[PDB]
């Protein structure tokens, strides 16, 4: 119940990478090459926060 | 009478079917390379599986 515990933490952290966080898409290269630079900064700022 | 064609496209929401319009490159294994596939991009070592 320690090891599992720590494992769950790491798993949950990596599962925050596939989350949109209110932006357009989780994968960052899409936002890097779909929109304009100010709009890209807005959506990337949502993902960074 | 003019044969007015109004051409439009849409990438950037889906994987693509009209591809290979130009030339590809060759395989490099066992090295940190930058791979570009049809839909998938990224950077990594392309070991043999």
């Amino acid at each position: 119940d320690v090891v599992n515990q720590n494992a769950q933490a790491l798993n949950t952290l990596v599962k925050q990478l596939s989350s949109n966080f209110g932006a357009i898409s989780s994968v960052l290269n899409d936002i890097l090459s779909r929109l304009d630079k100010v709009e890209a900064e807005v959506q990337i700022d949502r993902l960074i926060t | 009478p003019y044969r007015v064609v109004v051409l439009s496209f849409e990438l950037l929401h889906a994987p693509a079917t009209v591809c290979g319009p130009k030339k590809s490159t060759n395989l490099v294994k066992n090295k940190c390379v930058n791979f570009n596939f049809n839909g998938l991009t990224g950077t990594g070592v392309l070991t043999e599986s």
